[PDB]
């Protein structure tokens, strides 16, 4: 549950090439969203006619929210309330929760954000925007601090309106629930003026009554409505019987939510809700387990694949990160930091390199290959790879397999049987072969996980050269043109290949209609 | 929305795939954005561009 | 701030009541925390002195005060009532933390009392009793008259009811008297953000979670904590568990940064057993590669009906009691009241099923009588009693008392944990007084209790002594294999002056004689061609 | 304080080691409880008594 849960984007003040795209991204990724998990960051909206009702129903971002170059007349978050500031937005000192920059918008309407929990507000070079002076940011930022003029002529604000006004009209007035209190509450917010009227110390922004169960969000945890100092423990400990038992009322703390079950996009681990799993445990069901034995090898994913990091993977069992293989990894590029400071130089490497990934089975992230090289054809290094998770995706389709403009011939990655949690983009791929065939859903976890093959190579063009599936695959498909590579066998299946019937390969007995295993029969 | 060059020794390294480089002082802290060639996105422009424009299957 | 342990006999009493009196004097005289249920049960005279309530601060369980008859209960300085134990009539009824009924006091008065933290409060046909109906339990307890005697209404001074006729006796208040901002805790001020931490139990001074009276849950650097400081603290803003240093152990209210060692160490706590899923393995509950091996739990009471369970175990989790009871049999009663099933009496020769446990993890008690019962060489490989429970307000982790024991016989018992030696009037017992306890004993804190057992000098004439070939460190028989330590050799738990002697032994150490390999007769050393 | 027999079940095979069932009714719910002969306490008076006033070794 919590409603509606969205990942965030970290890719910040960066320019996209293609303005349509953009939008189709931000619109697919807040649409029907209202708790947007890392940060909100709206950029390149040159379009006036742009809708932006995605944001309609936003109501609070753990992160940071930046606003860069959008020229829409009226940016309205309508419900957004309170933005936690957990990371905080700054340029290469000071450090932003709400940040708008280079935006030709009329008007910047939040009628509803009544809190920002940590860091700064700041505006700059926006031309046309209005009523920012008139909001008296001390009542909304957290510190309780003052936080950082137009051309055009600006409307008064209504007259409802005590102070001020994030627009026009009398539901666009700046609501108070920090400066309008009685002294008799100095470190709280009070929902009235009078002294009795003050809040719970754990409300963050407003509040409807006395009680921790009045807030309108929480300053600490939040269970169910309620806010609390700590979320109830999964195992409770018994100062009686000395012993630590297991408890039914028991919650996962997700950042500073309480919550039965958690986002597939976390594990659970000891009560509380992480991304990646410690070095003593094993993922196994969305839960962090206990290894039986030594712990299967899991190092971290990498942005991008070079030199430098390849050999890092070796004897890899699970890839807890994501997979990128660039033109850049084989020809090698120029690295930098966000110092701006020049970075090493990765001598270029050949795809044989590759062959280190055969030891995966999992990778936690995306796997994504845009590579280009004459020797790298196929995709056989992960030959071993039987599950990609989809608990971080790519920025664009919610990718977790995405193979875009690659020198790829086939794919011939068998053992595959699993793509949890993701969509599957396979376009452009001049000579790509099988991908058309291969019918994704089967590999796919939710049928509501999509698919988009489009652009490889022709269907017919690979049958005039043949490369298709063998006669011995059902309708399914397969990830290349070896008897071992189907996805399915239509008839007796066979150690990791496909046979007619078990009384070809001598030594076989039949335990099943659908495989054969080998001797030392019947 | 006035940007000026930057500096030839971060130019010619720092963008990637024939993108232009261009930087923007905000508050007389230049900050330095990579305008990209049509079909490649990312922050120095390293990525290749999706097309999701395209029906599901 | 001394601690005293409970009882929890109900309605019962010793037949004889001046007995009876004299044994809660004892109980809870200097008293200031009682672990456990307190019964001021059958004080049918008046005058008697009831000093031993003058010190009680708080109660972990209930209390129940039944048949009292003195004229006036005080208790000068309880303040607290967990109600982690209650007291109920019929398993389908109310539980109390709080329970007078059948006693003739004129006033009960509890001034200073604060917090009924779980469990409620009862009156019932107590004839003298008054000024209950004045006051205001929902004050006290967090959630759940007709006295026929003129009763003189509170002093002037309290504003709301009282508890006897001072105004010392006012009650006093922290809950209802509050802001509604505090909904789920206590006030020091009438004022809204002059509340204190939901961390504390009981009053508080002011709004920190060192201002409380009471804490809560755990104590730790004088400061009330809900959950002891984690061995690994969650990240809300990267989602990831790191690892501690100011991590601690959770270990009964208080917070410590080692265990106490005869305890279990379950991820965040300070344990008695490892729950199904985890098992024992060195000081740590790891969990289980694949199966985890069968526990064995120990019993209340052993008897007839349970020692089955018990074949075939290696550590006893929990406790042993073997009482007159288990010999000579028993009906049960179900939780309900209703009688259960009746179990045939026990024979001591079925003891045996204990001769494969190792370790105990509570307490060994041994109380039962019977002719055949005279040793405890059941317990032969049993070798530690770990003592992570202990019994009654000796503190005990090895009782025997009243057996009809001669001899213990427990060879290879070699070290209790944790907890008190205490064995008396075993009128029949030998070697008892002769054994240095301290040896077995971790700690030399720990202490021990040796009263009453069958006179060393009359266990000397019948030659019921140590052998020649034990120290001074005593034995647990009479026989070669009983030594504590061995006075010089030691072969295959027998303590030999020789190894020539046995023919088969060789030398091995100056404290040691191994047996020859099975090929040969005598050998110069410890080999199959070494003859 | 009115004290009667328990129902035979209980007055024969309630308590333990010689002891005797009374009864009370409180709240209108019977309660059976025992005195105990000497050395002997708990609520079947199934506990042999221990002598706290001897001093430790
Ligand atoms: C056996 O297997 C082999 C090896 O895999 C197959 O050979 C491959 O065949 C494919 C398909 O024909 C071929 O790729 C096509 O290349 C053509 C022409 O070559 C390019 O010419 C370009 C311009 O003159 C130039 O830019 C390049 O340098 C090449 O020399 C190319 O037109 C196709 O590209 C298009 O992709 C576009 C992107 O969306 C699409 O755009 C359309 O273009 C139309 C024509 O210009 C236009 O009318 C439309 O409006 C639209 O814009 C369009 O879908 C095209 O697909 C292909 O990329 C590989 O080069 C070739 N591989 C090798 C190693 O030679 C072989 O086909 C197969 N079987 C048989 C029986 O041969
Ligand atoms: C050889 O082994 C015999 C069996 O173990 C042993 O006989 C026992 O001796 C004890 C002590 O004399 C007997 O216990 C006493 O029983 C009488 C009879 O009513 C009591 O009066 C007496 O009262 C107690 O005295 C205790 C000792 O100081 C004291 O703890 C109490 O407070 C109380 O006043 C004892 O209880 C026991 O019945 C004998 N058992 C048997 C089976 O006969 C022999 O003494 C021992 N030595 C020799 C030389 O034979
Ligand atoms: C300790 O007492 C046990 C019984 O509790 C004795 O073992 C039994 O002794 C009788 C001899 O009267 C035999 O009838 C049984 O067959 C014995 N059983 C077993 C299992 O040994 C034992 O003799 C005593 N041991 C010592 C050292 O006194
Ligand atoms: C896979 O790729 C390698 C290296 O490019 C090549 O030698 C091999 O023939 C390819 N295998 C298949 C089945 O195409
Ligand atoms: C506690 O009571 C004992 C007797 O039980 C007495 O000797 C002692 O003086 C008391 N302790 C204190 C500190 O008053
Ligand atoms: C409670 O008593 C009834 C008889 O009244 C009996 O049948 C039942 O077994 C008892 N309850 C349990 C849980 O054993």
């Amino acid at each position: 549950h919590h409603h509606k849960i969205c990942i965030g984007t970290k890719s910040r003040l960066s320019v996209p090439s293609n303005k349509e795209h953009h939008y189709r991204n931000l619109r697919d990724r807040y649409t029907n969203c209202t708790y947007v998990d890392g940060n909100l960051e709206l950029t390149w909206l040159p379009n006036e006619n742009l809708d932006l009702s995605f944001l309609d129903n936003i109501r609070e971002v753990t992160g940071y929210i930046l606003i860069s170059h959008v020229d829409v007349k009226k940016v309205v978050f309508p419900k957004l309330q309170i933005i936690r500031g957990r990371t905080l937005f700054s340029l290469s000192e000071e450090k932003y929760a709400l940040f708008v920059t280079y935006s030709k918008m009329y008007t910047l309407e939040i009628p509803d954000l009544r809190d920002v929990l940590n860091g700064q507000v700041g505006f700059h070079n926006n031309y046309n925007l209005c009523h920012m002076r008139t909001i008296q940011w001390s009542e909304i930022v957290s510190n309780g601090t003052d936080a950082y003029a137009p051309e055009r002529e600006c409307p008064k604000c209504h007259e409802s309106c005590t102070h001020g006004c994030w627009g026009e009209g009398p539901k666009n007035c700046q609501k108070f629930s920090k400066l309008t209190c009685s002294p008799q509450c100095a470190g709280g917010r009070c929902y009235g003026p009078k002294p009795r009227e003050c809040c719970h110390l754990f409300c963050a922004g407003g509040c409807t009554g006395p009680t921790q169960k009045d807030c309108i969000a929480c300053k600490n945890f939040f269970d169910e409505g309620v806010c609390k100092e700590e979320c109830p423990p999964m195992r409770k400990y018994n100062p009686t019987t000395y012993v630590l038992e297991t408890n039914p009322e028991g919650k996962y703390a997700y950042g500073a939510t309480c919550v039965k079950e958690c986002p597939g996009h976390l594990l659970r681990d000891n009560g509380a809700c992480v991304r990646s799993c410690p070095q003593d445990k094993m993922d196994k069901g969305g839960e962090c387990v206990p290894c039986n034995g030594p712990c299967p090898k899991t190092c971290p994913g990498v942005t991008v694949l070079h030199a430098g990091n390849i050999d890092s993977f070796r004897n890899c069992t699970v890839i807890d990160g994501n997979i990128r293989i660039l033109d850049q990894t084989f020809s090698g590029f120029q690295d930098v930091y966000a110092n701006y400071t020049m970075g090493p130089r990765y001598i270029p490497l050949d795809p044989e390199r590759l062959e280190v990934f055969s030891t995966v089975k999992e990778i936690t992230g995306y796997l994504n290959i845009e590579g280009t090289h004459p020797q790298f054809r196929n995709l056989s290094y992960f030959r071993n790879l039987e599950t990609i998770h989809g608990r971080q995706l790519m920025e664009s389709m919610f990718a977790a397999l995405a193979i875009v403009k690659s020198s790829l011939y086939s794919l011939e990655m068998r053992n595959l049987k699993q793509i949890s949690s993701g969509s599957v983009v396979i376009q452009h791929n001049r000579d790509l072969c099988y991908v058309s065939n291969i019918r994704w859903p089967a590999i796919q976890k939710e049928p509501e996980q999509k698919v988009w093959v489009n652009e490889n190579l022709r269907a017919d063009l690979c049958e005039k050269n043949g490369t298709i599936c063998s006669d011995q695959c059902n309708e399914d498909g397969c990830w290349g043109a070896g008897t071992d590579q189907c996805l399915n066998c239509k008839n007796f299946n066979f150690n990791g290949t496909c046979i007619a019937d078990c009384g070809y390969i001598s030594n076989a007995y039949k335990f099943d209609n659908r495989t054969c295993k080998i001797c030392h029969c019947n | 929305f006035p940007t000026y060059k930057c500096p030839e020794t971060f130019d010619a390294w720092y963008c990637l795939n024939d993108a232009h480089c261009f930087a923007v002082k905000i508050a007389d802290l230049p900050v330095y954005s990579c305008e990209c060639a049509i079909g490649f996105m990312g922050q120095r422009c390293e990525y290749k561009e999706i097309d999701n424009t395209y029906l599901p299957k």
